[PDB]
């Protein structure tokens, strides 16, 4: 549910959603990380558990409709700048 | 498993004269040929084929011929020619399958199990790679759904031994790029890139899209992995990364100054010695 | 003024003759108290004079560069005043360059009494006018390039303004007007200096590279382009 | 006990002397206990060492998945006190057992190691490279069942 | 055109027994095109960026 | 003396340990080249006053 970029997830946000005590989320995420359902790092500093993630989960027809649309603005970028490079370098393109 | 089938220069240069000779008069869809090859650790080399007469109907989709005796006696005659290639598949220049592969790929399994089919979209001249190689699995499918024939797909790679790599290089000898290649090349060489990362992400996007709007089963595996690309993006915004990336492109931004102020000195100087050149023989001519 | 601002001097032009007009558009943009732009093209027409022909220009360039230098804040180079030719010229401005410096405005006025009068017919008086009423800006460069999180009070004493109270408009208008990179928090009365940060990730170096190295391409194609081979005899 | 050294996963040594103290070093006539965490001198000793190899697997879970665990939450995971943790790490340093840098000012005990501009960039190609080998992957599977499910 | 009499072979027996014949080759699209798959890398390069740390190296050296 | 790379910062009481990274050799073969290509852009000054 992170907005991906926000990949990290303050350690209050992570309690709170499973009502579970800050001291126990740094452990939490300790197995959950174990296991092999994350491939991400924890800091203590920030408590902020940076999220790598290699562990995909099932899909559904709205999260398959909400990953198209993203991906529609992806390839919308790709092309913008693929045009800004033929249209620069046309002469030399040959 | 197959880990890759490196199909040889010398294959796609007949199936491409096996549908000329059809097309040419018998106009028809696929033309469906043996390929024989030799084996490795685990990637099959195709080093030949030739044609197997293959008649089908639009009708039914199952009344076809892929003719036995001919594909028997052909490779009784190869083996005698060269003795280092099995069959070890087929190939069909359709370039979409057909409802009739499994049918003739159990048949095809009846001479090499490890029976792969190459498509070769000869009629196509695109992006690039115009084999597809195709494999036979039958499995319970893990995760509870239907049994079924299916193919898999095997990566697919175009190679060159020494013999035919010799004369394919002298065969185009009038549109080989050259393989330095220089900036004018290499620039194309991302402009290329750029198209076909466009171009893929495109069949993506129609593809989600039919997903979406249900014209095609949520395959519920490999779905996700496309959602694994999504998450492997690199996140440039972070501000530790931009100030890296801003220290090696600053880093290499310092060694083309050092190139352009050699090449301008060397500039002036070719035109002071060229200054002296033909003005002393400007007054040399006196 | 206006003859320069819609007429387009050739880019292609002489260096005896670029040397020239950038002197005069010095001048101009002095007087229309557009210093910064002053200082970068009179340096820039002074490196242009013809080596050693003309003693003369250089001298006149340097008479403007000296005084347009101190209204904006800079104390010019010590190597000017001692070499040769500008050494008695530019004497006369030696003198008040050290009067900036030492900020000593009695100094300063001492100066323009006696050799103020030699500036009018260098055509200069008016700019050293400006000067007089402008001596605190340095000293508030001084301060701010040497201090970090000096107090306003202490600014007071360090530049000898009268109050305290009086150097916030000055420091302030020193930091208005960018002559200093420094922001006065008033809720306790220190000049906080900006946090230098480390260029090189940044993007400064690359710009600097590219009008470098777009100017090395173009010396390129200009020795090319000419090449002037002769039509071969 | 065994799995629990192989589990990378902290183990806290006050949960573990808790639950396994009794079994090892008491045992009973059902748990014939063992010479080795006797009470004698030298069982003793080997008693401190299992809470010194207990605490070190710890260390090595900390510095697989942590990055910057301040040394405070570090000692309450290890049962040790503030100062005792900080020279257990530093012997480990030293030895080259492991990679810390005990930022004593404000506590702060970073693993990751310093990230040069080669590897940092380097890193994110990686990325990539794997992205675009996943985008033909994704593409080459969407191709075939466009191909199946005609 | 297209040759002159090769030595190595002129004295094998040539214009006295044996003569040669220009030997032109059919290549026609659609068979050029199928071919120049052989070294005709991909979409993905191009857009690989090399390896800095054997470029820095590469450039410093 | 150039013994350990650290520094001391005296208002925090500390003693700032770190790494020196090298020396970028590749600057210092452009600055050396830039000195260089100076002395040749010297010697082309004399071709040029032949004229």
């Amino acid at each position: 549910t992170r907005p991906a970029n926000h990949r990290q997830l303050t350690f209050e946000e992570i309690a709170k959603s499973a009502k579970i005590t800050v001291n126990e989320v740094e452990l939490l995420v300790m197995k959950a990380l174990s296991v092999g359902l994350v491939k991400g790092s924890i800091d203590e500093v920030d408590k902020r558990v940076h999220m790598t993630w290699v562990q995909p989960r099932v899909l559904d027809l709205q999260q398959i409709k909400g990953m198209k649309d993203r991906l529609e603005f992806w390839c919308t970028d790709v092309k913008s700048m693929e045009m800004l490079v033929e249209h620069q370098a046309h002469d030399i393109l040959t | 498993a197959v880990q890759k089938v490196v199909v040889h220069p010398l294959v796609l240069l007949s199936v491409v004269d096996h549908f000329n000779r059809i097309g040419k008069v018998g106009n028809q869809k696929r033309v469906v040929g043996v390929l024989l090859g030799s084996w490795q650790k685990k990637v099959l080399d195709v080093s030949n084929s030739f044609a197997v007469p293959f008649d089908e109907d639009d009708k039914d989709d199952s009344v076809w011929f892929l003719d036995h005796d001919y594909l028997e006696n052909m490779y009784g005659m190869f083996k005698k020619v060269n003795a280092r290639e099995r069959i070890v598949g087929w190939y069909h220049t359709g370039p979409k399958l057909h409802k009739n592969d499994i049918a003739i790929n159990e048949l095809m399994k009846r001479y090499c199990p490890n029976s792969v089919l190459v498509i070769i979209d000869v009629k196509p001249k695109d992006l690039g790679l115009p084999t597809e190689a195709y494999i036979s699995v039958e499995e319970v499918h893990d995760d509870g759904t239907p049994t079924s024939k299916t193919f898999e797909h095997v990566t697919s790679e175009i190679g060159a031994e020494e013999a035919e790599e010799v004369g394919v290089e002298h065969l185009l000898r009038d549109i080989k790029d050259t393989t330095v290649g220089t900036l004018s090349q290499r620039i194309t060489n991302q402009v290329h890139g750029l198209k076909g990362l466009n171009s893929k992400l495109l069949d993506i996007r129609s593809y989600l899209e039919k997903v979406a709007t249900g014209k095609l089963p949520i395959n519920h595996q490999i779905i996700y992995q496309l959602q694994d690309v999504f998450n492997l993006l690199p996140d440039v915004s972070l501000q530790e990364f931009v100030k890296a990336f801003y220290l090696k492109t600053n880093d290499q931004m310092v060694v083309v100054y050092l190139a352009s102020l050699i090449r301008s000195v060397v500039a002036l100087h070719n035109l002071i010695n060229n200054k002296i050149a033909n003005r002393d023989a400007e007054k040399k001519e006196g | 003024e206006k003859l320069v601002s819609k007429s387009v001097f050739p880019e292609q032009a002489n260096n005896n003759e670029w040397a020239r007009y950038l002197y005069y558009t010095g001048r101009i943009k002095a007087i229309q108290l557009e210093y910064s732009e002053a200082r970068r093209t009179m340096t820039n027409a002074l490196r242009k004079a013809p080596q050693h022909t003309a003693v003369g220009f250089k001298q006149t360039v340097h008479k403007l560069l000296i005084v347009v230098e101190l209204l904006l804040g800079e104390i010019p180079d010590r190597l000017q005043f001692r070499q040769p030719s500008l050494k008695r010229s530019l004497m006369p401005y030696f003198l008040l360059t050290q009067a900036v410096r030492t900020g000593n405005l009695a100094k300063f006025n001492q100066v323009l009494d006696q050799f103020g009068e030699k500036f009018q017919a260098d055509g200069t008086y008016t700019l050293i006018i400006r000067l007089r009423h402008n001596v605190i800006k340095t000293g508030v460069r001084m301060i701010s390039l040497s201090y970090s999180r000096i107090s306003l009070a202490d600014i007071a004493q360090k530049l000898q303004l009268d109050s305290p109270e009086d150097a916030e408009f000055i420091v302030a208008k020193a930091i208005r007007d960018g002559v200093i990179e420094a922001s006065i928090n008033h809720e306790k009365g220190y000049v906080q200096s900006k946090e230098m940060i480390d260029i090189y990730s940044t993007r400064e170096p690359q710009l600097a590279f590219h009008q470098r190295i777009s100017f090395c391409l173009d010396i390129h194609n200009m020795s090319v382009k000419a090449m002037r081979f002769p039509p071969k005899s | 006990l065994l799995k629990l050294f192989t589990t990378m996963e902290l183990m806290r040594w006050s949960t573990l002397v808790e639950d396994y103290g009794m079994e090892l070093r008491k045992g009973s006539l059902e748990s014939p206990a063992t010479d080795v965490f006797g009470s004698t001198e030298e069982g003793e000793k080997r008693w401190k060492d299992l809470k010194n190899r207990v605490v070190e697997h710890n260390i090595r879970i900390m510095a697989k998945y942590y990055t910057r665990i301040t040394m405070k939450r570090m000692a309450q995971l290890l049962d040790l006190s503030v100062d005792e943790s900080e020279a257990f790490l530093s012997n480990l340093v030293v030895n080259k057992t492991i990679f810390a840098k005990v930022d004593r000012l404000a506590g702060i005990i970073n693993f990751q190691r310093p990230k040069d501009p080669n590897n940092l960039l380097n890193d994110w190609s990686q990325k990539l490279n794997s992205l675009m080998s996943l985008v033909n992957k994704t593409t080459h599977l969407i191709a075939k069942e466009e191909m199946i499910h005609n | 055109h297209l040759n002159k009499p090769s030595i190595q072979a002129l004295i094998h027996g040539l214009n006295r027994h044996y003569y040669s014949i220009t030997i032109n080759y059919r290549k026609n699209e659609l068979e050029q095109k199928m071919l120049l798959n052989l070294h005709k890398k991909s979409w993905m390069e191009g857009l690989t960026l090399q390896d800095y740390s054997e470029h820095c190296k590469h450039n410093e050296s | 003396d150039k013994k350990f790379h650290g520094i001391l910062d005296q208002g925090e009481g500390v003693l700032i340990i770190f790494d020196e990274p090298p020396v970028d050799k590749t600057y210092e073969a452009a600055l050396e080249t830039i000195q260089n290509m100076s002395k040749v852009v010297d010697s082309l000054y004399n071709k040029a006053k032949k004229l």
